[PDB]
């Protein structure tokens, strides 16, 4: 009897209407285990001694005849079935399957971080407690947690009345998420933002805060489900899976068993047939994302859910690096035709982006090889980094910026900028993000050396188009500008300053020159010291007459001068002037050592400048024989000046990481210290896993 | 059999010395790697070679606890002062202690809010080790021996 | 897109053929190892050579159905049969049909009486590709084309 | 005054004696979350609103005359309290423990392989309740599930008699998970059990099995908490996490989570202060297992148990490989310098043993170096093995042999002589395990390939007296006698027979006859063909006499007994007859080759005589011109016979690791290989990294 199986199909199902989406693998949960509903959409028998109307449906599903026959309450019912099935992604029986395909199709505004439009329907009026329920998870993106907590206290106060379940078990996890953010952001102000930010920000008054610390003391949120009536807890069994406090607990341990499943098929080279664990694991890290997406769940900004598609992603991303060269054996390949390698579209980009710290990128490069994969959806993925550079700039520019939005959007515009690397942008694009990263970023999050660095990455697909070269320009001619002051100084995380500015310009465009810096430079004067040491990095991005006044008015009689004109060219050759400066400099460095043995030694901070005059000695720069007679110190002093003396157990690994080909080249030519280097370098790669040893091994295979 | 390097982290402001927190470390990273330009783009010549290369330090502690001053007060610069002790290899309970400090700590944390769910207390404050047109680099290694 | 390997296996006993047992195959390792004597402890001369590498192919099937016959009976041989629609990079579409059977098999199943507490079914059966001196290895593929 | 907080803290602890040993982390349920045990013992306070919780307490363990000043009573009170925080493992304040000594802590006997111990204490009377539910314990790892059963059903009955609660609750969740061992072990029986040995066992007769589904039934162990008194639930609600069948649920995700900070650690080379990520890992582990082996609960025989510890041990051996090949800097070596390697001692050993699978302890040797950290406690381990070998014969001398002990014991047993290459072993201890693994291991689960190479695995560090060169003589004597009957076919899951063992007895004694074999040669007749082939095989193990019988009343006939000639000694140059035979052989792959192309072809047999043969051809062993008239069949044999024209699209992994040492040399000889070779070496270790891959790559080609 067809009209059985519709009855009792939509009995289960057509409560779950209500829910914007439903996980695959929690449908098992609604018939009481009577199936087994893979991730696929493939269904497999589960021990059960039904009618087996699920056959029986697809069966409907493939004949039109057999559906033609339906009653008109029961064909439309089963209409709502079949479309409710394509779109979660339950297609057909196992055995029936025989090939089918995946699909990424998350429907979240908020997923996709075009700010601007969820601020215009935050504007917009609401008809409906979904609505509301939208522009409540929309503003909790958009950083407004006051105006979140009121509006989900709102929909609380609606939904109490309104008798839908569903939206109110999940705003008041959405409230109760709202409520431990803020929580934590507000500490985390009070303690460490005076120190960070450099200023009390209290975004959140304490009477407001005090307000939500007492509005729900005692409130138990895994009491919650069970708090509920008996019928939304007997059909919404999926729901179970949130109202623990520690949700993502049973998926947790699942994604653990899934990579070690994975790692174990990675250790021993084994072949998956049907749907392999990185396929499982895929489409759960993409059913949770468009559950909690689609239905607007406000925990995906927490730690819980963000280290939870670290973990899905990375998972997926190490998966791939393996199957891009995976062990053929004849067999594998001849299987299936081609292979389902995997491509990074614009939603793993934007899961990537978000749910990622910079740290967890940096480590997935480390691992991975990101930059090997094909991308796809470009379009997509310059409509969100547009939205990204155009929200900060629009920000940013204004006075006034939501703090916390700050805090919960800065880590999502870093980590997007910092992984636009691989993607190619159209000029207008570019030309907008490298303006919003070079002005408008704030100083507080992103330094001058991060600023340049990162500015370099996204400059690695599409090269130097005239706007970029000119936004630059402006860059710089302000913060020339602004170095008027005696009292500001340029401070580098990473160790890079406005001079590798000057150089990247001048690297992409050979000739070149700026205006704005030549007449900025022909209205000084020696009074401005500090604004005469600053420009004179910026040397070849001057005109000629610029260039003459400003050699007349400062010589290079100082050690930062001296590097500063090796940098950018000034000087070909160490005059007796620079020797003898550099001597002096080296002398007081070691009277201060003498005195200090006592109290203690002391070489970290000019350890950069006895590097780089070893390698020059080295490479036949320095050609005064005092400079034997400072060797004692070994941070890489020894190791340039006299080879054969250094003490090799003293060696460390990293110091191969930061010299250029040409000194590589150099230092592998000379047959007193090549043989320590190699074989410190084969034990550091066969007892280590850095793909960088294996470039120098590369260039050290001599 | 534990390891006798239980340090703890004074992170005091530069400008005039005034303490801002004590912690017990619990990570620190040194990274050295180049990026400048592309893997192969410095600048140079035939006769000339500048050792370019830029160094991120990255630190963070646990056991934070503010001053009451400090908080009570409530361009600017901050130091880190690390106390440990020695303990060669040669020698056992070295009682000359170790010192290290990082003249210029900014407390830029990697992390923003970290919004947890359970009740557990973890505030790591990520630091990052600044630079200057004068000092490469800053921090500094000395020992009482 | 998906990996179009969804396959049936065929468990039969190798002294007759009954058909014993059949499921869809989830994995099929195949390590090659060598393990004789030390890690370099092979028997050889100057003039002498033998591969002494041993292959082992270890499989896996899950949702596993017995026969009513086989059920109802109750040096034992087994064999085993494998299909699945072949597909090739520049037609997927594909006529020819993919056979691997292992006439040579032994049922020693990993889950060892596994005793996971939740009632999730997974009847998981490992194979171990036996062999025999006479023959290497048992197995065989054949494309229908 | 000290009265109070004594009498506080002794009204808190008074009901927590009865368990045997007690998680450190668990204590803080105790106190409401008002202090937070470390897991090294150290105190932290985390909320108190009065004064003298702890800090109180520790004061008095500090000063004698505090503890004088006590009454009698609290005197004793303190004296108890005192015990239990020393064999609890838990400091009294953290604020003045900072560094300690970490040592393994200590378990029950059922934890060790005291078999017979185990037996000696069920055949004696039992004193009290404690004493049968540790018997009941000892009869489940003793495999008699249905005497478990029935015994712990009597504790059961006996405890609501006493209303003694802890061993009720102790005793129901043994007796469900029972329960379970009983259930899953006839369905896996009734499945395959039949299919592994050729009749099906009965262990449990039906009307038992009827037994226990009827006498409970509708029984979920998560009630089981809540069905108890409200005195249980406020004083053991340590025991709260117990009752879930979603066992491990907190300490999945906790692993889960630390490994991903300890792979985050790993990835960026940072260097942890105080307790590591590893540290409090390896502490939980021990906390969870002396919990659940001291108070002797059933959930260690189980996969989730299994599973996490191991997790948790293959989680510190990485880290122990990571800081053994972690790079030391000089700022950090001098922060820290020279660290202690990983300490692996008896306790882990059995850890590993009963917790692993033989292809998880595969998993870990292919990703960490087991070798290379050290081992502790021998005489422990020796012990512990021993009685392990002993049981295992004991259980399969008696015709009397309980299946299901068989079953779950097997695979302990499995693993610990797998796990035991490592460890040093005394002589009579060896002895005794290769007369257990050689005539007492069955076939069910133990293969012949596999136990020869496990023989091998033992025999890789603790070298064999003449005790086990005897032994392995009577083995084979054994399975002589077992080839007698027509019937038994000789297989191997590895690919490893008889012949293997025999080579194992030869390379390790140079000269050894067997005197046994002499004989049973003597006896045999044309008839029996199929010994005449065992002791083919074996042929290098017995008298010259009896050579010279075996040798006239067989030669080489087929190709197998070629191979098999070369691959024991007897051939030294292949001959013109047999290079005919090979050409023969040859002819025939041709005819079926061209008669089989409208189907498929086949290599996985005929692939490594293929393969051989083109091997034999490139070393110039074989001269015959003809051999080059079969290119073109398969990829082994076109690129050894003809590399030139064999496109390089073919080639394989298992080739490029599956090598010997002249093979390698061979084709680092010829250019023609070596580009391509070289080639795809090196794509490989740059795309992925594997310790074989490089260790080729570093060692024969360059």
């Amino acid at each position: 009897k067809d009209d059985e199986v519709i009855d009792y199909i939509y009995g289960k199902i057509s409560p779950l209407f209500a829910l914007q989406y439903i996980r695959k693998i929690d449908l098992k949960h609604v018939f009481e285990y009577d199936y087994h509903f893979e991730v696929n959409g493939t269904v497999v028998r589960h021990k059960n001694k039904g009618f087996g109307y699920m056959e029986r449906f697809f069966e409907l599903k493939e004949s039109c005849d057999e559906r033609s026959k339906l009653s008109k309450k029961q064909y439309e019912r089963f209409n709502a079935l079949f479309n409710f099935f394509e779109k979660n992604g339950v297609i057909c029986m196992a055995k029936d399957a025989g090939t089918l395909n995946t699909s990424i199709e998350i429907n979240s505004l908020a997923y996709h971080g075009k700010y601007d439009v969820m601020k215009k329907f935050i504007e917009e009026q609401s008809v409906s407690i979904e609505d509301d329920y939208k522009k409540a998870f929309f503003l909790a993106c958009l950083g407004r947690w006051e105006e979140s907590y009121d509006l989900y206290s709102n929909i609380i106060l609606n939904s109490i009345d309104e008798s839908n379940g569903c939206v109110y078990y999940l705003s008041q996890i959405n409230r109760y998420r709202i409520y431990q953010s803020i929580t934590q952001a507000v500490t985390q102000f009070n303690g460490l933002g005076l120190l960070t930010f450099g200023r009390h920000y209290k975004p959140f008054t304490d009477e407001f805060l005090a307000r939500i610390e007492r509005e729900m003391t005692n409130f138990n949120i895994d009491d919650l489900f069970n708090g509920m009536p008996f019928e939304f807890q007997k059909k919404y069994k999926i729901l179970e899976f949130l109202s623990d406090n520690q949700f993502l607990y049973d998926d947790t341990v699942k994604l653990f068993e899934l990579t070690n499943k994975v790692r174990s098929e990675m250790s021993e080279g084994s072949y998956s047939f049907g749907m392999s664990s990185d396929i499982v694991v895929l489409l759960r890290l993409y059913d949770n994302l468009r559950f909690l997406y689609e239905n607007c769940l406000w925990s995906v900004s927490f730690h819980e859910f963000h280290q939870y598609i670290r973990n899905s992603m990375s998972l997926l991303i190490e998966k791939a690096e393996y199957e891009r060269t995976r062990d053929i054996d004849e067999l594998g390949f001849s299987f299936f035709g081609k292979k389902s390698g995997f491509f990074m579209e614009y939603y793993d980009f934007v899961n990537i982006s978000r749910h990622f710290k910079i740290d967890d990128i940096k480590n997935l490069e480390r691992s991975c090889s990101i930059d090997k994969i094909r991308f796809g959806e470009q379009e997509k993925i310059e409509e969100y980094l547009v939205g990204i550079a155009e929200e900060i700039t629009k920000q940013f520019s204004a006075n006034g910026m939501n703090v916390v939005f700050y805090t919960q959007f800065i880590s999502e515009a870093k980590a997007a900028l910092y992984f636009a690397k691989y993607v190619k942008l159209s000029e207008e694009g570019l030309g907008k993000i490298v303006k919003a990263l070079l002005f408008y970023f704030p100083e507080r999050d992103l330094d001058i050396g991060k600023r340049y660095v990162w500015l370099e990455r996204l400059t690695k697909c599409n090269e130097l188009p005239k706007s970029i070269i000119s936004i630059i320009d402006d860059f710089l001619v302000l913060q020339a500008e602004k170095h008027i002051d005696q009292n500001y100084s340029e401070v580098s995380s990473n160790g890079l300053y406005s001079r590798d500015y000057g150089a990247l310009i001048k690297h992409f465009e050979k000739n070149f020159i700026s205006k704005r810096l030549s007449e900025i430079t022909l209205c000084l004067t020696q009074d401005k010291q500090k604004q005469i040491d600053f420009l004179f990095k910026l040397l070849p991005l001057l005109s000629t007459n610029a260039k003459s006044h400003l050699l007349s008015f400062k010589s290079v009689e100082n050690i930062n001068d001296l590097m500063n004109g090796i940098r950018i060219g000034l000087i070909d050759e160490f005059t007796p002037e620079h020797e003898e400066l550099i001597i002096e400099y080296l002398e007081t460095r070691k009277v201060n050592y003498i005195v200090e043995k006592e109290k203690g030694i002391q070489t970290f901070s000019s350890n950069d400048y006895m590097s780089t005059f070893g390698i020059w000695y080295f490479l036949e720069e320095i050609n005064n024989s005092k400079m034997e007679e400072f060797i004692g110190m070994d941070d890489q002093y020894d190791f340039f000046v006299d080879p054969e003396n250094f003490d090799y157990k003293k060696f460390i690994p990293s110091w191969l990481k930061n010299y250029n080909d040409k000194l590589l080249g150099k230092i592998a030519g000379n047959k007193h210290m090549k043989h320590h280097v190699i074989e410190v370098l084969k034990e550091r790669v066969k007892n280590s896993n850095d793909k960088r040893y294996l470039e120098i091994l590369m260039n050290y295979f001599i | 059999t534990v390891i006798q390097d239980t340090a703890d982290v004074y992170f005091k402001r530069k400008s005039d010395g005034k303490l801002v927190f004590t912690a017990e470390a619990q990570t620190a990273s040194f990274s050295q790697a180049i990026s400048e330009e592309k893997l192969r783009g410095g600048i140079g010549n035939k006769p000339l070679y500048i050792l370019k290369s830029e160094k991120e330090i990255n630190l963070t502690v646990k056991n934070a606890f503010f001053d009451l001053e400090w908080l009570a007060m409530t361009s600017e610069r901050y130091e880190v002062e690390y106390r440990t002790i020695a303990y060669n290899p040669d020698t056992e309970e070295v009682y000359s202690d170790i010192y290290i400090q990082f003249p210029n700590v900014s407390p830029s944390g990697e992390f923003e809010m970290s919004l947890e769910n359970g009740n557990a207390l973890a505030p790591e404050i990520k630091f990052e080790a600044l630079a200057d047109t004068d000092t490469d680099e800053m921090a500094v290694v000395i020992e009482a021996s």
